[PDB]
């Protein structure tokens, strides 16, 4: 169902446009997906909510005493 | 030097490694010869007895059939009861036959003790 | 392959072998071109040094510490034409060959089509009939008693005569039948 | 016991992978190393991730064969990725799929792999489970960026090793829009499926920063150090093999071994005592 | 149960008075009307029996036997058609007399109210068999093998009729409802053990028992066509359904008189089934996968529960036919080459594409594969032997993948690869070999959408 | 007109043979055909007997 | 496939172009029936380089057996066309 | 991870084990105590039938968001902010669970100082 | 469907939420579902009726046959014949209907978990103790009876239970 | 329908060493005192549109210029849209 | 018999072997679809230990990894009523001891 393309013997291939254009498109579409969905959707990658520090919290809100009361 | 190759059974050693195909002696030169002329002469017979257009059928093989009379009925006639056949039959007829049978009649009598005391919890178990 | 072989292999032989399988698995090793031709020219020049040579042991004392060496470095995948006995499409035809001899059960149906085949076919079998009858005498005289001492045949030399067995050399089925 | 089976079988397969030369085998080894990710997904109580995974690989995996089978075919039968060189401009087509695959099957993010792999190496990090199978999770995803290296390194960047009668076609409706239906599937499926699908598991919504990455990380890393360990072989140098690559070319000797101390001893007994 | 013992004797005088060139056309003609006949046995109850009479009657397990045994004989006319042309008329006639003599002694035996009509039948099918096996025999082995396939036998039934009658000095009937109705426990005690012995020994030593096998390999190899499809397929059922109905009045010694046998069977299924690995020879080889699947139906027989005689009843059907349909096939090859080895003629695909296609069927249903009837009786001996012990299933697991390999083992040695090529005397194959393959196959995948008809009484 | 014939003679018909099976004999008997119950939430409204299911708690509603 | 059917002409060529690209060889020189060892004074271990090279060339291989009596690019050409089974 | 380290290179009883987690009384720490509340009745979140393991004090926002892929079928990136505020819930729930190992960790921590000061002060 | 009893299968109610789309976009289920309706139930609804006008042209019966009582196990003598083959069959056909109780309820068992989705766990608590119920009744009358079972063999099981009961009961008691 | 248009062979003047990396081969052979033989024969494997090759980087970013220009003409169309 | 020659002309090219010459007793063991002989690179007993100090040692950690696992400083997941008792197997009539979540 294709076209008839002798061989070369040597030298480089006989190349159709159309299949050049066409994975030049389908690689530039991958690559304009992977950006825009970069762009629009970056917390997949980078997060969300900020991971806190257990060291930073106070001693009132974690329910410990002086070491002398209890 | 490099570290040396070491043949086993699975795993046999190369031509080109062998000692024996470097030391040549004309005795040996002559057994090779020797060979070859019967290889020679078997493919003659063959061949001539292949390309005949005569011939219909399956050219018999003297060897083929040798090998299977040996294999199967050459047995027992040359069989001898000696020290080693009497253990091996013994070992390898006898001893997996009482292994099973107490592997076996172990575990039934655990299970009909667990059933008898009544702790199994055969639950839903309708089907045997 | 199709040359009848030797009772032994030379020690030229022998150092011509270990030449061709050492080239090959350098070639395995070293992938890319101008790599591989700089390592075989230098391979060459280490394999010529000892050309000269004219006593025995040392020349036998050398091919065998070579093919030690080429054991411990031997490449465990080397590369294998796709046709080669060890190659991914070694007997991938062998399915598709069939024997001529199943044309003679053929249904007349069958042999209907295809008539200048089989005429020409007949033509074949008679040639063969006649060819054997002489080729049997011809192998009977030229041969030496005892029997053969190769598997090598000599070939026609009369006029009308053919090569003694030749109708199974003939008429193999093809590389690739389908 | 399937997490432990899953880890192992992944490191395996992926190790023997990397220094493989039929492309056929080396694919195959990914899809071996593949399913023990599954497995070990399995492990960790994630069913419903196992089956998105499932699902992805099915579209790049099977991308990655028809691309393998297209260069096998253009190239007159032959497998072996030496005797193929310059294929990125010789047939781009081919070359654009394959490229494409390679990314999605490392789990480059937003595509097919990435909805799968990503949250598999994140649940596996998050989870109270072995510290070992971790490790060989990790060596594993390295391993997989290594051996995709490996393919298109050997086949399509450098000098052709092809035999000079030269018959590449890709020219074909056929072959050229079956390998397109699964670029695009491989392309947007993860986007269209993980979003389509309801929320069928408890979120991983606070991670630290480093763990977040550590997919992308050791990816990296090993396309880096794959990149670096084949750009020394145009070196005019030649050194015998290790002992390490031996073992990792002839498969852990395990086919040798096993094909031939049970069978054995399994026939002779069966002829000698039976 | 006279409407088909009648016709199967009115196959006598029809065969004796037929023309000389017609033997073969009304010979098989009738034997196919006498099936059909039989089929109607099938329609059973879940109640007592069909009770023809005080000397004949049907279950659900002797309908399918009763069955297959009406069937096979057109399958032996069939495949016997071939090597008996150059054969005189009267030995031909002698020959398909001797067939169905067979048939009725078996027909006979499968329905047999009482226990000693049962032992005369049984033994009255020894006699056909062994004028078959000796006579239309090829090589000079068959002597032998006919001696051993009769002492073998003997020596395991006779004391069984001893047996028999002590039983009726005691219980005073061998009518089977009656001694259903009727029965009692056995003590422990040693006359009681030998009682038991005598009344399994018999049978154990036609299934064959592993240890009491040898002379099957030779009675299977040495046979003809026709004696050895039915010795696969209906004669080593004959033990299954003894032992099936003796088993009544055994209990509950049975409960561990069966630990000796079970260790046979349960172990010698493994051996027989590696010797298959390394043989030389097609008959051998059918011979020995036959030895393992009987092995099988002995351990489901002495288990002693519903799932196990579901499972035996099933599984002792399926093997018939796909052991009959193997030896068929290696009949035909053997017409062709002569020679009975598996190694000389290779690479038949290529030759005979259909045979090929006939072979990969009977090794798939030799195989267990599902939803065959031979994988539902095997699963069901598989089940209720892991509920007996649940270690069992290490073995039974060990046999099911032996048994794939030498399957596909015979399918590869002499179906694919490279013809050899010195052969040049295979033919195309004829339409009656086609159809008795075809005819052999379709029953089971028919019966495997209608399995209850094979499940026996307890279903 | 070669899809139009494939997708009569190859998808209606088996679809009616098939919803003409399942409608008339497999559903004939009881839990031939068990289907999942379907999810209820909090606000919608029952076909059959038209019950509003009431709404939450009103939880407390902030980022 | 889609493999053209190789000639005998081909066949020549090729080999002839192969040889022809061996420095080791004078072009002027060789002809299709020249002899390796005497007419070109090449070794044997040029003889396996050149047979090694037309393996290279064709993409199937020649068993050692074979290729050690193969001396003209005349046989060379005959030997593949008998392997390959080519007419004309 | 430092837990890890700490726990497995460090002292083992200076760091809780999440098997045995919490070993301290509730209200050890300080009277209040307030009280976990849910919004979602066993019926409805029963109804819902999420699964087993979605049922926790996040379950509002996951009906919520359940509701939304129900109704805005077609287009199945309408309802995000649904989403957003059930990941906010389970990232709270999990900061909960933080809170819980380092206040763990503390208390463990000054219950060892309290038992070295008392072992000092009794050999002195 | 009037086919079956729907108290010997029950179901739920079956509520089912009405469907409101939030959504403005024309969903494919409800077109795709318009298009089955009129290309597969329609024709398929006209040939059913057409089969059923051809079957109510022809209207015959059948019925569901009725067996008597007979004298059980417990009342027949030692070597009566007869009275032992009336009881056996009537045993047997009391076995086959025992079966069927259990596959009714396993049924009921099955259909549910199915049925109830993700809560199924407390949701079938009910149906899971009427078939722990039936089962362990099952179990005790016809379990370990072995291949060649009958009636008295069934009776011996139940007085050796009836025994064992009498004894722990006494021993209980005189405790 | 097949492929039989007679195809004729270069010419083997074409093919040179000079230019390739087996020019460099030929020096670090020639420092020695060898000589490559066969250095003519694989020319032809540096000289048509073999001769450029593509970086493992420049391999990866195939499609990024057509891309990343799509992908920002998207951005200025949202954003015009949105700011309305 | 697969290292017999495969360029040799045998008369059974599949099986290699010639015409009339001996048979191997152990043929139907070695017919290339079965047990090979034929060298390796590596040496057998090398092969033999490093597979099995490959298995043993991957063997070995994993147990470690057992008795070490990894894990995160959270503590246990909380379920509302009484740990989901209703919905976890039920018994609503045994009355069982309330479990209260603490709030931080
Ligand atoms: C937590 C902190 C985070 C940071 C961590 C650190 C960051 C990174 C640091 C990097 C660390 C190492 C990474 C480089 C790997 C080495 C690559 C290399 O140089 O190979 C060349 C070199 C030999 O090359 P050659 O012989 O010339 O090959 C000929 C040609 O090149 C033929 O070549 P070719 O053209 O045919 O094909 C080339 C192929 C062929 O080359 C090979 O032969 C490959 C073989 C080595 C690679 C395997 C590495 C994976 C290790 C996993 C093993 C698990 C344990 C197994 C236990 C075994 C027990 C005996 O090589 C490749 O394709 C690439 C190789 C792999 C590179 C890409 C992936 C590496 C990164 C992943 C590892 C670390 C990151 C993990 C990420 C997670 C964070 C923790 O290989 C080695 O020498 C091996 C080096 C290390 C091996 C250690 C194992 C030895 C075991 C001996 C016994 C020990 C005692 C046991 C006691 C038990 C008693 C019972
Ligand atoms: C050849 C290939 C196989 C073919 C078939 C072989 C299978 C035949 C096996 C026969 C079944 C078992 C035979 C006897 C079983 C009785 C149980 C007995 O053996 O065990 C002990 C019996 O103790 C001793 O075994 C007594 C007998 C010792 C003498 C027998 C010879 C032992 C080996 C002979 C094997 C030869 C078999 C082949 C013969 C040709 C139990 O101790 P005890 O509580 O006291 O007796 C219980 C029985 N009571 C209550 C009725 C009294
Ligand atoms: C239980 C296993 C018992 C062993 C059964 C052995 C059966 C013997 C008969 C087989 C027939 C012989 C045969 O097929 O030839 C060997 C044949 C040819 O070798 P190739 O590598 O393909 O070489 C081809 C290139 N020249 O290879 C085979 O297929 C045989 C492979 C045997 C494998 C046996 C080892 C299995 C080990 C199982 C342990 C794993 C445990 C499970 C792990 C999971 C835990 C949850
Ligand atoms: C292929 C080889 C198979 C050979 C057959 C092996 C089985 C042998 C079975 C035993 C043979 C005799 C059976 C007895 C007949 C049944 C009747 C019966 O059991 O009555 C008993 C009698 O039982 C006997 O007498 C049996 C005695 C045995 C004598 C013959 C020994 C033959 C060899 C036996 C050893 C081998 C058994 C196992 C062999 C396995 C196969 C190799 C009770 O007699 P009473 O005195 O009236 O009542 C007692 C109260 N007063
Ligand atoms: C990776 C693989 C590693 C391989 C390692 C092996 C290293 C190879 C080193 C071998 C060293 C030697 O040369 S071993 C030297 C062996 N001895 C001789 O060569 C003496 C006489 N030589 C001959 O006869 C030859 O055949 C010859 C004349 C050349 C041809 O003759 P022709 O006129 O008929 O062509």
């Amino acid at each position: 169902g294709g076209v008839h393309i002798e061989p070369r013997y040597r030298q480089f291939p006989q190349l159709t446009r159309s299949q050049l254009i066409q994975a030049e498109f389908f690689s530039a579409t991958m690559w304009f997906w992977i950006l825009w969905r970069f762009w629009h959707d970056s917390d997949a990658v980078l997060g969300h909510f900020p991971y806190p520090d257990p060291s930073q919290w106070t001693d009132e809100e974690l329910g410990i005493l002086p070491d002398d009361e209890d | 030097s490099f570290p040396k190759y070491k043949p086993s059974r699975l795993a046999t050693l190369p031509a080109t490694l062998d000692p024996a195909e470097y030391d040549i002696s004309p005795e040996t030169r002559k057994a090779q010869a020797e060979r070859l002329a019967i290889r020679s002469r078997l493919k003659r017979e063959y061949l001539l007895q292949y390309n005949d257009p005569n011939r219909l059928g399956v050219i018999e093989d003297p060897a083929l059939i040798r090998w299977t009379y040996a294999r199967s009925a050459n047995i027992y006639p040359n069989f001898r009861p000696t020290p080693k056949t009497s253990l091996l039959g013994a070992l390898f007829g006898i001893g997996p036959l009482f292994f099973w049978y107490y592997v076996f009649k172990t575990d039934r009598d655990k299970k009909e003790k667990l059933i008898q005391e009544g702790k199994l919890d055969q639950t839903f178990n309708i089907s045997y | 392959a199709f040359s009848a072989p030797a009772a032994y292999l030379t020690h030229q032989q022998k150092v011509l072998r270990l030449y061709k399988r050492a080239l090959r698995h350098l070639e395995s090793w070293c992938v890319h071109r101008d790599k591989y031709r700089y390592f075989a020219c230098l391979m060459r020049a280490r394999f010529d040094e000892h050309k000269n040579e004219k006593d025995m042991v040392k020349a036998t004392q050398l091919l065998r510490q070579a093919e030690e060496e080429f054991w411990y470095g031997q490449h465990p995948q080397p590369y294998i034409f796709p046709e080669s006995p060890g190659g991914t499409s070694y007997e991938r035809y062998e399915c598709y060959k069939v024997p001529e001899w199943c044309l003679d059960d053929w249904h007349p149906s069958e042999k209907a089509m295809y008539p200048d085949y089989f005429a020409k076919r007949e033509q074949w079998k008679r040639l063969r009939r006649e060819s054997w009858e002489r080729e049997v005498k011809q192998l009977q005289e030229e041969t030496p008693p005892g029997g053969p001492r190769t598997e090598a045949l000599p070939p026609a030399r009369k006029e009308g005569d053919l090569p003694p067995l030749w109708w199974h050399i003939v008429t193999r089925p093809r590389e690739r039948p389908m | 016991m399937t997490l432990c089976l899953g880890a192992i079988t992944t490191l395996f397969t992926a190790l023997c992978a990397i220094t493989q030369n039929d492309i056929k085998k080396i694919v195959a080894f990914s899809t071996s190393s593949q399913l023990g990710l599954m497995m070990v997904t399995i492990g960790i109580n994630q069913p419903h991730l196992a089956f998105l995974h499932i699902c992805m690989h099915a579209f790049f995996k099977a991308m990655l064969f028809m691309c393998s089978g297209s260069i096998i075919h253009s190239l007159n039968d032959e497998q072996d990725i030496r005797k193929m060189g310059g294929l990125y401009k010789a047939m781009p087509f081919t070359t654009t799929a394959l490229i494409i695959g390679s990314l999605a099957l490392t789990g480059m993010p937003y595509l097919t792999g990435f909805y799968s792999k990503d949250l598999i190496i994140e649940a596996v990090n998050m989870s109270y489970t072995n510290a070992w199978a971790l490790l060989m999770t990790l060596i594993a995803t390295s391993l997989t960026a290594a051996y995709s290296t490996r393919i298109i390194f050997f086949a399509f960047l450098g000098k052709p090793r092809f035999p000079p009668l030269v018959l590449i076609n890709e020219n074909n409706p056929l072959l050229i829009n079956s390998i397109k239906r699964l670029l695009i599937g491989s392309i947007f499926a993860g986007f269209i499926i993980s979003n389509n699908i309801p929320p069928m598991t408890v979120p991983n919504t606070t991670m630290p920063l480093y763990m977040k990455m550590t997919a992308l990380i050791v990816t990296i890393m090993g396309f880096m150090l794959a990149l670096e360990l084949n750009n020394t072989t145009y070196y005019l140098k030649f050194k015998y093999p290790s002992q390490t690559y031996k073992f990792s070319n002839m498969l852990g000797y395990y086919p040798s071994i096993m094909h031939r101390l049970p069978t054995y001893h399994n026939l002779s007994m069966s002829q000698k005592s039976a | 149960m006279l409407k088909i013992i009648i016709p199967t004797t009115m196959l006598l005088p029809m065969t004796w008075m037929s023309k000389h060139n017609m033997i073969w056309i009304n010979a098989t003609v009738h034997s196919l009307l006498i099936s059909l006949i039989s089929l109607s046995l099938l329609n059973q109850l879940g109640e007592n029996s069909l009770n023809f009479s005080l000397t004949f009657f049907s279950d659900s397990l002797s309908a399918p036997l009763l069955v297959l045994t009406t069937w096979l004989l057109p399958l032996m006319l069939m495949a016997s058609q071939s090597h008996l042309s150059k054969e005189t008329t009267t030995r031909k006639k002698l020959y398909i007399t001797m067939l169905i003599l067979l048939q009725l002694f078996l027909i006979m035996t499968f329905t047999a109210t009482e226990l000693i009509l049962f032992y005369i039948l049984f033994e009255a099918t020894l006699v056909p068999t062994l004028i078959i096996i000796t006579r239309w025999g090829n090589q000079t082995e068959r002597l032998n093998a006919g001696l051993y396939f009769l002492f073998y036998t003997l020596a395991g039934s006779l004391p069984l009729l001893v047996a028999l009658v002590y039983i009726q000095n005691t219980t005073g009937s061998l009518n089977f409802l009656i001694i259903h109705y009727w029965s009692h426990p056995l003590s422990n005690s040693w006359s009681n053990i030998f009682m038991w012995l005598a009344c399994i020994m018999a049978f154990m030593v036609k299934m064959p028992l592993y240890g009491l096998h040898l002379w099957l390999p030779k009675a299977h190899v040495e046979a003809p066509i026709a004696g050895s499809m039915v010795l696969a397929a209906v004669l080593l059922k004959l033990g299954g359904y003894g032992m099936m109905r003796i088993t009544t009045i055994l209990n509950p010694l049975t409960n561990y008189m069966a630990y000796p046998f079970l260790m046979l069977s349960m172990w010698g299924m493994i051996m027989t089934s590696s010797i298959c690995l390394r043989q030389t020879d097609l008959k051998s080889l059918i011979a020995y996968s036959s030895v393992s699947h009987m092995a099988l139906v002995i351990v489901a027989i002495m288990i002693q529960t519903p799932w196990s005689f579901m499972g035996a009843t099933a599984l002792m059907i399926a093997h018939g036919l796909t052991s009959s349909m193997l030896f068929c096939l290696a009949n035909t090859n053997y017409e062709r080459v002569h020679s009975r080895t598996m190694i000389l003629a290779r690479g038949l695909q290529t030759l005979l594409p259909l045979m090929a296609t006939w072979w990969l069927v009977a090794s798939l249903t030799n195989l267990a594969l599902p939803p065959s009837i031979n994988l539902i009786g095997e699963l069901f001996i598989i089940t209720a032997s892991f509920s007996w012990s649940n270690i069992t299933i290490i073995l039974m697991g060990m046999n099911m993948m032996i048994t794939a390999l030498y399957s596909l083992y015979m399918l590869i040695t002499t179906q694919r690869g490279k013809y050899t090529h010195h052969i040049n005397n295979i033919k195309p194959s004829f339409t009656r070999e086609n159809a008795l393959m075809a005819l052999h196959i379709l029953p089971l995948l028919l019966l495997t959408l209608n399995p209850k008809m094979i499940l026996g009484p307890l279903y | 007109y070669r899809h139009s014939i494939f997708a009569v003679t190859h998808v209606l018909i088996p679809v009616w043979i098939i919803h003409y099976y399942l409608k008339y004999h497999v559903t004939a008997k009881p839990y031939t055909v068990v289907e999942r119950k379907p999810r209820i939430f909090p606000g919608d409204t029952i076909l059959e007997t038209g019950e509003v299911i009431p709404l939450m708690k009103e939880f407390p509603d902030q980022h | 496939s889609d493999a053209p059917p190789l000639t005998l002409e081909a066949i020549k060529d090729r080999v002839l172009y192969v040889l022809k690209l061996y420095d080791k060889i004078d072009p002027e020189k060789l002809s299709v029936n020249s002899h390796f060892m005497k007419d070109l004074g090449l070794d044997s271990l040029d003889q396996v380089e050149i047979i090694m090279a037309m393996e290279d060339e064709f993409g199937f291989e020649i068993p050692d057996i074979d290729a050690e009596k193969l001396m003209c690019p005349q046989e060379i050409v005959d030997y593949i066309a008998d392997k390959k089974d080519v007419y004309e | 991870g430092a837990h890890l380290a700490r726990r497995y290179l460090g002292d083992a009883s200076k760091e809780p084990d999440p098997l045995r987690m919490p070993t301290f009384p509730p209200d050890y720490g300080f009277p209040e105590r307030k009280e976990r509340e849910m919004v979602a009745t066993q019926q409805e979140m029963n109804d819902a039938q999420l699964m087993l393991q979605q049922r926790d004090y996040c379950a509002h926002y996951l009906i919520q968001l359940l509701k939304c892929k129900r109704d805005s079928f077609p287009n199945f990136l309408a309802c995000k902010h649904e989403q957003h505020d059930w990941d906010y819930c389970e990232h709270l729930d999990y900061v909960k669970r933080m809170k819980e190992f380092e206040r763990e960790r503390r208390l463990l921590q000054r219950k060892k100082r309290r038992e070295q000061r008392e072992a000092e002060m009794a050999r002195g | 469907p009037d086919s079956w009893d729907k108290d010997v299968y029950p179901e739920p109610p079956r509520r089912t939420p009405a469907p409101a789309p939030q959504t403005s976009l024309p969903n494919p289920v409800t077109y795709l579902t318009k298009i089955f309706d009129l290309l597969v139930d329609r024709p398929v609804t006209l040939a059913r009726e057409f089969i059923e006008q051809q079957h109510a042209k022809n209207r015959y019966y059948y019925y569901h046959r009725e067996f008597r009582r007979v004298p059980d196990i417990t009342e027949c003598e030692e070597k009566d014949i007869l009275c032992m083959f009336e009881a056996e069959m009537q045993w047997r056909r009391d076995y086959k209907v025992d079966q069927e109780i259990v596959n009714i309820i396993q049924e009921r068992l099955k259909a549910c978990q199915q049925r109830e989705g993700e809560s199924y766990r407390q949701n079938c608590a009910k149906e899971l103790e009427q078939f722990t119920q039936v089962s362990k009744a099952f179990q005790d009358r016809y379990s370990d009876l072995g291949a060649h079972y009958s009636a008295r063999k069934c009776l011996a099981k139940q007085k050796q239970r009836m025994l064992a009961e009498r004894k722990a009961a006494k021993e209980a008691a005189a405790a | 329908e097949h492929g039989h248009s007679k195809m004729e062979l270069p010419d083997y003047k074409q093919w040179k060493i000079e230019g390739t990396p087996l020019e460099t081969v030929q020096e670090k052979l020639a420092a020695r005192g060898l000589r490559d033989p066969w250095g003519r024969n694989e020319a032809w494997r540096y000289s048509g549109g073999f001769a450029n090759n593509v970086s493992f980087v420049g391999a990866l970013l195939k499609g990024f210029k057509w891309g990343f220009a799509a992908f920002v003409v998207a951005v200025g169309a949202e954003y015009y849209l949105e700011s309305q | 018999q697969q290292e017999r020659d495969p360029w040799y002309d045998w008369d059974h090219p599949d099986l290699r072997l010639n015409w009339g010459e001996p048979i191997h007793w152990d043929l139907d063991m070695y017919i290339r679809n079965r047990v090979d002989t034929s060298p390796t690179p590596v040496s057998w007993n090398t092969m033999c230990k490093h597979l099995f100090g490959f298995v043993a040692f991957m063997l070995f950690m994993f147990w470690v990894g057992e008795i070490y696992p990894s894990y995160q400083p959270v503590g246990p997941k909380q379920y509302p009523y009484n740990d989901l008792y209703l919905e976890r197997g039920g018994d609503p009539t045994k009355e069982p001891e309330p479990v209260v979540h603490y709030e931080i």
